[PDB]
């Protein structure tokens, strides 16, 4: 049901996350930078991150326009994979948060979440 | 042959009041007012109202019955609705309606019908033309342009070229 | 409903 | 200092402003759709903005990448205008976030702060 | 005529290790790998050698007083810097140091300079050019573009064209 | 209308 | 390099 | 400090 957006930017405090999953969002999408990632120098983005990424799917896209997210492009971005992040490869921003609040609306498991939003349903995703 | 128009709101429909009220017309009226003419045999339901800044996923529940409902009466059905939540709306309805056996297009207009240079007309004629394609899926149709419901994006607040076609090849264009 |  | 970038989704809920304004962020920028303005049919968030529009800066940018808000344009502008959100004009989102942080370590009066969001310091907004 | 090259580290300054590791050059090394022959008389600073994700605005402030340090000595700065947070980077400066009395130009690349197709020496070429323009302000330089800082947007992930002056004139292109 |  |  |  109900999904949180947050655009990545400099200084951004992951206690943020933490309200939102109090709150009772079930799931949270994260615009990072170009192909994605998430900071670990003197945030605790990432650390926080590894925590919330169990409990409810947490989605990077990217702000730039095109081209989309690829986390295995650099480090930041393998350090995300590796924390959990579900990518959100070349969708729009739209087909993300829609594709997500769907999926959400017929499953809460974070590990079925995570195959479908990586499965080209409709013609949303290069997969 | 058989094209149904369900109406959402958005500016396409708009006129403004002798105050700063906007109000809304039928779906219908916005075709008569645009001047398509070659739309006979076409239907007409009106779902909403709404300027699409209002738009709730209660909305596009609605709207997916209804197409549901459609789908195997019409050939072709076109969705008139607001440029601020199309693509949200375009695309929920993608992801609910897996594999619809018809054109489901969606448009809309940055200038009401009304007014006198509006594109209205174009994304009309647009989105009619494709109706009739044959080509199943659900699409939206701005500036002559039909993109894929799913890989579209307001890209542009104040330009009549108002969508992209986002990391993904236009279907088709006037062009 | 709808109009014809 | 502390910013936080929301993107304006439907059935987006004014609660998560209420929490970030709880944890001490000192400005908030809601990334909105097209011209710009608040949804008040079905959600509590035009109430909500009205409430913490006075305490904290709310600034309304756009999710579209060209032309920027103009909150006159349409009446959900307009209600949001007068709820006390301050508008981004034709800025880019990182131009309207940086000069909301870089104003906020300098004052934190919303009124100046509002000023100063409307006056073109560098180039960054046409106003 | 004199010119100063700061460092802030960006794929630009990369040459990924032999297991998947990213390493990083000296601002003077990368010049010196692009090929920039034409740069003499110009000084090398490296304040920082992180990819830009890492940023945040603590840098800004040690880059600010840098910058404000050496705006007197020399007439035109470049600051070479991460493609993914550049526009934050170049549009915070430009509020910090509201009038520079030189042009103060950043830039980057996507593919390494030490890679044999990167779009550093172009990148490099342009920013150094504009430098030396007279041209007072924070700017952006990326594919063969100028742009002002506090108006350009990172708009492309995996392309040599990521940038783009949004709502704003693009100041100079090598066209 | 013109598809390519 | 071009201005306009 | 600077490299010339
Ligand atoms: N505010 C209008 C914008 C438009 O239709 O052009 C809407 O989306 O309902
Ligand atoms: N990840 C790199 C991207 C680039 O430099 O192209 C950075 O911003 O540091
Ligand atoms: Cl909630
Ligand atoms: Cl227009
Ligand atoms: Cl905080
Ligand atoms: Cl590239």
């Amino acid at each position: 049901m109900a999904v949180l957006v947050i655009k990545l930017i400099p200084g951004l405090s992951g206690d943020i996350f933490r309200a939102a999953v109090e709150l009772g969002y079930r799931g949270i999408v994260i615009e990072g930078y170009g192909a994605g990632g998430i900071p670990y120098r003197g945030s605790d983005l990432l650390q926080t991150i590894e925590e919330l990424s169990k409990e409810i799917p947490i989605v990077m896209t990217t702000q730039a326009m095109y081209d989309g997210v690829d986390l295995t492009r650099y480090k930041v971005g393998r350090l995300a994979l590796r924390a959990g992040v579900i990518p959100a490869g070349d969708m729009t921003k739209e087909a993300t948060v829609t594709k997500l609040m769907w999926i959400l609306g017929h499953t809460n498991n974070v590990e079925e979440i995570k195959v479908l939003m990586r499965k080209n349903l409709v013609g949303e995703l290069r997969d | 042959m058989k094209i149904l128009l369900i109406g959402m709101g958005g500016t396409i429909a708009s006129v403004k009041g002798e105050n700063g009220y906007e109000a809304s017309l039928s779906v219908k009226e916005v075709l008569d007012i645009a001047g398509i003419k070659d739309c006979e045999d076409c239907d007409f339901l009106d779902l909403k109202n709404v300027d699409s800044t209002l738009i709730q996923p209660e909305d596009w529940v609605d709207l997916a019955e209804t197409l549901y409902k459609n789908v195997k009466k019409y050939d072709g059905i076109i969705v008139t609705h607001g440029t601020d939540t199309l693509a949200y709306t375009s695309s929920m309805i993608s992801f609910m309606l897996r594999n619809p056996p018809i054109p489901i297009v969606f448009t809309g207009s940055m200038i009401p019908a009304t007014e006198e240079n509006s594109d209205a007309p174009l994304n009309l004629q647009t989105a009619i033309k494709f109706a009739t394609s044959g080509i199943r899926g659900v699409y939206v149709a701005f500036n002559g342009k039909v993109m894929l419901g799913v890989r579209t994006s307001k890209v542009r607040t104040m330009s009549r070229d108002a969508f992209e076609s986002i990391n993904y090849p236009i279907i088709a264009e006037l062009r | 409903l709808v109009v014809n």
